[PDB]
């Protein structure tokens, strides 16, 4: 239920007509929870916008994945420059990314485990450094038990100093002006333990549960 | 005079060392008779450009399983577990590029551009080796343009002159390997004759296109 | 809202000093309506980017004539006497710019890029106040990306989502400065339903459109 | 009938197949001139490839000089980016331009003239710098009589280094390693006509006026 709440709080960012580019694991599940009368149109690197779910497979339309998918009316098909024009020229509103690590210099890592052979970074580096918006989607703790909210990420790099709003499903942290803010924290979970969960440093908003 | 040629007489362009660009999305967008004719040949210690090296049986892969490969680039390899073994091996060298890097590199190699600035892998191991340049407060890389003796194109419909058209998502990476070749190959899923082709739904002009493959 | 609106609207995007793209290739391409209201506005001080001042009674021209443009970037005036007339007198300021330079600092500018490395220009007066780097043993010019505050765009066809297409060689610089420009209009020639436009025949996709001018 | 006389040479060394370039001016007259056997492509600046003449009036479609044109069959439309990327990226196999000036060392001036008003360069840099080969075609001398073909561009120059073959009505000089050279004379004309209507230092083939295979 975890990685739902998380993708419902990440959907419930996203505004009507937002362009927005959903990283394969956890961000697609951000689909399926856009309040009514939202509209957004999704964006594929392998070069269309208009992704949509799968109506009659077609072995010429897949999505970044290489799997199957589909489009929705008024899809538009460009090349991979024009795509990555499109994602590195500030075209895509947000993207939502899933993240290894992440700490309070707004530093990423989702691309590359050490231990683990190494697959690529594809095209996150263009999205974080790109997107107008860049939403880490993430458990807080891996499943070890150890934090991944760090004060420094360990692991290799996605970019540096990118993440605008990371998401767990214990609390949300907003980076502003170089500061790392937690601005809301999740039901059933406390400030010590997302303090006690967390080895980034963060400031805390004042008026955190409150109506805007 | 003719574009049009045999599988078979294409083969007499492949040749041991050579640096080939080939086109498709995780597979999809690549020329299958192509493959296999570079395949069938026999050629070895290739250099491979492409956005990834798709799965075992579909894409540049078979080309890698079969070690007909030294050296890859390429931004993404996960789908494809043979590339990493022999990249961890030592059999085959790999160039890991971000996806967006490496497409300008190729539209900078066909354009004639001498290199771009780009923000990605800035603060990376993408940086490792390359010169940064500071502009207007940020920083940026300098990368350079990527050519090759040879590419590998699919497309949906090529008229006789060499005119192109592209199908979905199998678009990405061959409108671009086109302009940065020494020579390019095409294989169309279909055959028209000019005029088919409007002049505004063609995606690559046939200027760039040397050799159409026949069915 | 809507994308939807009336030419009247399209005055409330005008204002003093703004940087304003302006497509078109010696007129062909440049959006009739959005010039002339640009025009009726009656806003000055304005700093124009074209390919080209095209003739004094089409492209950006009625607005040289007129006096409501202080500097002008582009590649070519000789068609119209009136920017040369205006530049040697000195009542505004004008930027020759290569063609295959301006366009590439309008992608660049539009593309997320810092800038890139060019051949053209180098050894002549274009040099001058620029960055030159040597790579390959080849001296390049350092050229920057160009951004503006609004894009004036002209289209074939034009759905409600801003998917575009453009017809014969009224397209040129349209397609570019849809990415370069903070806000962007377009003036279609004919406005469909979602769905009329096939997604191998869009040109610019929707998302880099703000505003359609409808028929 | 000069003009004709370069055009027509001209003419004769684009090969079957080439993409070729034409300039507004005397260079458009090229395309009228082509040998029997040899087709070519014929690329225009404001973005497409296989221009020809006018069928029927377009508004939508004109050349680089903003005149009404044409388009053959298996024409393609693109957008400036690409159009230059086309010609930066030495896809254009020749261009033929006109000239103000051109020395020894193979520069170019043909977008500016001192004294008179900037007209712009458009894309005759990229094309100069690009272009796999570059044709110059143009008159020996100017119509007050003096120089074009000096030592050294007085006037501003489209770009450095860049030409490969200069066509007059007098003669055909081919730029080869650097050094400059004097490789066909005109019909009715002489060498020492040539020397004297030429400032340019340049080496005359031994092999002047000669069958080739």
């Amino acid at each position: 239920d975890a990685k739902q709440r998380i993708a419902r709080r990440v959907a419930q960012e996203l505004r009507d007509g937002d362009i927005v580019n959903l990283g394969i694991g956890l961000p697609t599940m951000v689909a399926n929870y856009l309040p009514e009368g939202i509209h957004i149109t999704l964006q594929s690197e392998n070069g269309f916008l208009g992704l949509g779910p799968v109506t009659t497979a077609h072995p010429d339309l897949v999505n970044a994945g290489g799997q199957p998918c589909g489009v929705l009316p008024g899809a538009a098909m460009f090349d991979s420059a024009m795509s990555f024009a499109l994602i590195r020229g500030g075209h895509i509103d947000a993207c939502v990314l899933g993240g290894l690590q992440v700490d309070e210099e707004a530093n990423l890592a989702n691309w590359v485990v050490p231990g683990k052979m190494v697959p690529g970074m594809g095209g996150a580096m263009d999205l974080v450094t790109g997107s107008r918006k860049v939403i880490i989607a993430m458990e807080h703790c891996a499943k070890d038990g150890s934090a991944k909210i760090l004060r420094r990420c360990t692991m290799p790099l996605t970019a540096q100093h990118a993440v605008h709003m990371l998401v767990t499903e214990l609390a949300v942290f907003r980076f502003i002006d170089g500061k790392m803010w937690l601005t809301e924290i999740a039901d059933g979970c406390d400030l010590a333990t997302v303090r006690a969960k967390t080895e980034a440093r963060f400031e805390v908003a004042a008026d955190l549960n409150t109506q805007r | 005079k003719t574009k049009l040629m045999t599988l078979q007489d294409a083969t007499g362009f492949f040749r041991d060392g050579m640096t080939i660009m080939v086109g498709g999305f995780m597979g999809i967008g690549t020329p299958s008779r192509l493959v296999e004719a570079l395949l069938e040949s026999g050629v070895r210690d290739l250099t491979l450009i492409a956005n990834d090296t798709a799965f075992v049986d579909t894409g540049i892969g078979p080309l890698i399983v079969n070690g007909r490969v030294r050296k890859v680039i390429a931004s993404h390899i996960g789908t494809n577990p043979e590339t990493g073994r022999r990249m961890i091996s030592g059999e085959m060298d790999v160039v890991l590029v971000p996806q967006g890097t490496l497409i300008e590199q190729i539209r900078c190699g066909g354009a004639g551009l001498g290199g771009f600035l780009t923000p990605t892998g800035v603060g990376t191991v993408v940086e490792e080796g390359k010169q940064t340049l500071t502009l207007d407060g940020k920083t940026w890389l300098l990368e350079r343009p990527l050519r090759a003796d040879l590419a590998l194109i699919r497309a949906h419909r090529c008229d006789t002159l060499g005119n192109l058209t592209y199908q979905l998502s199998a678009r990405n990476f061959n409108p671009l390997i086109a302009l940065a070749a020494d020579i390019t190959l095409v294989e169309p899923d279909e055959l028209v004759e000019t005029g088919e082709l409007q002049p505004d739904h063609i995606v690559t002009p046939g200027a760039v296109i040397d050799h159409i493959i026949v069915s």
